[PDB]
C-alpha cells in the first residue's frame, strides 16, 4: 500500500479527449519516465444501497466490492464467479460499467497513470493517479504529492482527497485508493455535458 | 500454498505474486553461486598482491 | 471460468477408536505432520422473493493467526450414477479480507447457525481427509464456552476436482475402501 | 521553570542597559558638537549620534516593559556551586580536547553477549519511536530489527558489539520475520540509496575503542530518518531530484539533503 492521488483532468480548448491524453503522456515521458506495462480498471455497478465491484490491472487476482460509505472486501476472482451464479438473485443495473484504459510511466518510485474513464464505448474525461509504493505512511505524504504533481500537472492540481480523511497514523490501504477511483467514477458518470 | 492464500486479502503487487512464483533451476542457481565464488576469489587474490 | 465440483463421502467414528484411526490414516496418506486446525464456522442465508435462501458458508481459522477468512458456495447435489458412490457438488471458493462480516450484514444475507470445528487434517494426493469433532456454539456471540454436538467425530473425504473428465470418484472409492473396516464411509445424503 | 529564569536574567541586563542608555545621551550632549571638518558634516554628526542615543533609550524601556509580560548550610550550597562548575568546565575540557587528539598510534575479540544485551536494551530505552528486536539465529552474532514508525525496519548485522552490516527496508515490505532475511534488498531505489547512506554511516561512526558511543551515534542517526518523505532538502529546496525524497541527513548535523547535492 503506497499513498496515491487521483483526479480528472479537463481536455480544455478543441483537444479531442484521446489527443489530449496523447500530450499528457508525452509531457510524463518528458520527465525521464519509462513505461513499465499497462493498466486496465474495469468497474460493474448494482442497483443494491448500491454495490460497486472494481479490479485494477496493478493488482492480479484481486476483485474490489465497495459499498459506498460501507466497507470494501478485497476479494480472489473467484469472487466475481460468485457475482455471476447469484445474478439471478442480484440486482444487475442498465449499463453503468465504467472503465480508465492507459499507459503506466515509472519515475524513480513514482507511478504515473493517465488515463480516460471511456464510458461504454465513447471517452469522457481523465483520471491521474500518482502512487508511492515507498511512503507507507499517508496523510502528511501530500506535501510530495503535491509538488510531484506541481510539477508535471501543473494548473488542476487537487488540493489532496478526502480519503486521507482525519488525520491519523493509520496506514494508507488498497481500498483507499478503490474509494479515490469510486468517487471520481461518481463524478464522470454524472458530470454530464 | 499459504502466501498465496494471504494474496487475495492482503493484496499483493505483481512483484509480490510473481516472488512467490518464481521459475528458476538448480542450473541457474549452482551457476550464480560459482560465479560468486570465483569474483570473492578474484577480488581476494587482488587484495593480497596489493 | 470453469466451475469447481466438491466430491464428499462422509462418515462417523466413536471417540474411543478416533486413536486407531488417526494412526491408520498418517500410514496411508502422505508423510506430513498432522495439521490439527481449530476453526469457527458461520453460515449465511438471503431470504429473498424467491423460496429458496442462498447459503454462503463463512470460515474463520482462529488457531491459525493471519489467515483470511474463506467463503464458499455449495450447489444442490448432482449425484446421478450409482457406480460413481461419490456426492457431487459446484463449490466457488474465494478467500476474502476480515471485513466479511460486516459486508455480508449490509448487503443483507442474515447469519444463521453457528459451530466451531476442532480436529486433525490429513490429505493423500488431491484427497483431503478431515476428522473434525463439531462442536455446538451458545450465547449469541463467543468461542469461549463450547459444548460437544456429539461424542462422534464426522470423517469427511473431500476432491476439489477442476471439473475435467472423472474416475475422480472411483480414486476416493477405493481410498474410502480402506477405512472401511475401521469407518464405513458412505455417500449420505443431507436429506434427513 | 527554567524559562522563568531566562526572562529574569534577561530582565535584569534590559534595566542596566536603559540606565547606561540615558548616561549616554546626557554624557555627549556635555562634550556637544565637534569640528568634523566641515560645517554640515559637524551638523549631521551631532544629530545622528543624539537620534541614535535617544532611540536606543525608548527601545531598552519597550524591552523593560515587554519583559514584564513574560516574567553548615552555607557550605551546602557552597558544595552545589562548585559541582555545576566542575561539571560545566569538565564538560568543556573534554570536548575541547578530544576534539584534537595527540595520538598517532596505539603500539608504544570477547565480549559477554549480556553485556550486548544490555546495551541494547539500554540503547532502546530510549527513542521511544524506535523498537529493536534482539535475535541470535547464526552464532552469538546478533542480529537487530529497528522498526522506526511506519518508515523503516532496518537489518543491522552484530558480529560483537560492533555494526557490520545494515540493511534497511520498506515498512509494507516483508522481513520474512522468520529464520531473518539477513541478505535481500529493499525492491525501491529510495531504501537502497537509505542502505548505502547506512553502510556510509557506519563507516564514518568507528570509534577505537568504546564499542557504544558508536552504536549510540548511529541509531540517534538512524532516528533522524523519521522525518523523510516530510522534510525540504537544504539546498534545492526541492522534495524530489529524479523521483528521490532527500536521502542524506549531514553527519554532526542532523539535516536533509538529497546525496547528489553532496551537503
Ligand atoms: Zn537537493
Amino acid at each position: 500500500m503506497g499513498v496515491t492521488c487521483v483526479s480528472q483532468m479537463p481536455v480544455a480548448e478543441g483537444k479531442s479527449v484521446q489527443q489530449t491524453v496523447e500530450l499528457l503522456t508525452r509531457k510524463l515521458e518528458m520527465l525521464g519516465a519509462e513505461k513499465q506495462g499497462t493498466f486496465c480498471v474495469d468497474c460493474e455497478t448494482y442497483h443494491t444501497k448500491l454495490m460497486y465491484v472494481m479490479h485494477n490491472s496493478e493488482y492480479p487476482l484481486s476483485c474490489f466490492a465497495l459499498f459506498e460509505n460501507g466497507p470494501c472486501l478485497i476479494a480472489d476472482t473467484n469472487f466475481d464467479v460468485l457475482m455471476v451464479k447469484l445474478k439471478g438473485f442480484f440486482q444487475s443495473a442498465k449499463a453503468s460499467k465504467i472503465e480508465t484504459r492507459g499507459t503506466r510511466y515509472q519515475y524513480c518510485d513514482f507511478l504515473v497513470k493517465v488515463g480516460t474513464v471511456t464510458m461504454g464505448p465513447s471517452a469522457r474525461g481523465i483520471s491521474v493517479e500518482v502512487e508511492y509504493g515507498p511512503c507507507v505512511v499517508a496523510s502528511d505524504c501530500w506535501s510530495l504529492l503535491l509538488e510531484f504533481l506541481q510539477s508535471f500537472l501543473g494548473s488542476h492540481t487537487p488540493g489532496a482527497p478526502a480519503v486521507f480523511g482525519n488525520r491519523h497514523d493509520a496506514v494508507y490501504g488498497p481500498a483507499d485508493t478503490m474509494v479515490q477511483y469510486m468517487e471520481l467514477f461518481n463524478k464522470i458518470r454524472k458530470q454530464q455535458q | 500454498h499459504k502466501r498465496m492464500r494471504l494474496s487475495g486479502p492482503q493484496a499483493f503487487d505483481k512483484n509480490e505474486i510473481n516472488s512467490l512464483q518464481s521459475s528458476e533451476g538448480l542450473l541457474e542457481k549452482i551457476i550464480k553461486q560459482a560465479k560468486h565464488i570465483f569474483l570473492r576469489s578474484r577480488a581476494a587474490a587482488t587484495i593480497d598482491s596489493l | 471460468t470453469i466451475n469447481m465440483m466438491e466430491y464428499l463421502l462422509q462418515g462417523s467414528v466413536l471417540d474411543h477408536s478416533l486413536e486407531s484411526l488417526i494412526h491408520r490414516l498418517r500410514g496411508l496418506c502422505d508423510n506430513m505432520e498432522p495439521e490439527t486446525f481449530l476453526d469457527h464456522e458461520m453460515v449465511f442465508l438471503l431470504k429473498g422473493q424467491q423460496a429458496s435462501p442462498f447459503v454462503l458458508r463463512a470460515r474463520r481459522s482462529m488457531d491459525r493467526a493471519g489467515a483470511p477468512w474463506h467463503l464458499r458456495y455449495l450447489g444442490q447435489p448432482e449425484m446421478g450414477d450409482k457406480n460413481r458412490h461419490a456426492l457431487v457438488r459446484n463449490c466457488v471458493d474465494i478467500a476474502t479480507s476480515e471485513n466479511l462480516t460486516d459486508f455480508l450484514m449490509e448487503m443483507g444475507f442474515r447469519m444463521d447457525h453457528e459451530f466451531v470445528a476442532k480436529g486433525h487434517l490429513f490429505r493423500k494426493g488431491i484427497m483431503k481427509i478431515m476428522v473434525y469433532k463439531i462442536f455446538r456454539i451458545l450465547v449469541p456471540g463467543n468461542t469461549d464456552s463450547t459444548e460437544a454436538l456429539s461424542l462422534s467425530y464426522l470423517v469427511e473425504l473431500s476432491v476439489v476436482a477442476p471439473a475435467g473428465q472423472d474416475m475422480v470418484s472411483d480414486d476416493m472409492k477405493n481410498f474410502a475402501e480402506q477405512l472401511k473396516p475401521l469407518v464405513h464411509l458412505e455417500k449420505i445424503d443431507p436429506k434427513r | 521553570v527554567s524559562v522563568n529564569l531566562e526572562a529574569f536574567s534577561q530582565a535584569i541586563s534590559a534595566i542596566q542597559a536603559l540606565r547606561s542608555s540615558v548616561s549616554r545621551v546626557f554624557d555627549c550632549l556635555k562634550d556637544g558638537m565637534r569640528n568634523k571638518e566641515t560645517l554640515e558634516g559637524r551638523e549631521k554628526a551631532f544629530i545622528a549620534h543624539f537620534q541614535d542615543n535617544l532611540h536606543s533609550v525608548n527601545r531598552d524601556l519597550n524591552e523593560l516593559e515587554r519583559l514584564s509580560n513574560l516574567v553548615l548550610y552555607s557550605q551546602l550550597l557552597q558544595a552545589y556551586k562548585w559541582s555545576n562548575k566542575l561539571q560545566y568546565h569538565a564538560g568543556l575540557a573534554s570536548g575541547l580536547l578530544n576534539q584534537q587528539s595527540l595520538k598517532r598510534s596505539a603500539n608504544q575479540l570477547v565480549l559477554p553477549p549480556q553485556y550486548v544485551d544490555d546495551v541494547i536494551s539500554r540503547i532502546d530505552r530510549m527513542f521511544p519511536e524506535m523498537s529493536i528486536h534482539l535475535s541470535r539465529p547464526n552464532g552469538t552474532s546478533a542480529m537487530l530489527l529497528v522498526t522506526l514508525g511506519k518508515v523503516l525496519k532496518v537489518i543491522v548485522v552484530m558480529r560483537s558489539l560492533f555494526i557490520d552490516r545494515t540493511i534497511v527496508k520498506g515498512y509494507n515490505e516483508n522481513v520474512y520475520t522468520e529464520d531473518l532475511d539477513i541478505w535481500s534488498k529493499s525492491n525501491y531505489q529510495v531504501f537502497q540509496k537509505v542502505t548505502d547512506h547506512a553502510t556510509t554511516a557506519l563507516l564514518h561512526y568507528q570509534l577505537p575503542q568504546m564499542p557504544d558511543v558508536v552504536v549510540r551515534s548511529f541509531m540517534t542517526w538512524l532516528r533522524s530518518y523519521i522525518k523523510l518523505f516530510q522534510a525540504p532538502c537544504q539546498r534545492c529546496g526541492k522534495f524530489l531530484q529524479d523521483g528521490l525524497p532527500p536521502t542524506w541527513r549531514d553527519f554532526r548535523t542532523l539535516e536533509a539533503f538529497h546525496d547528489t547535492c553532496r551537503q
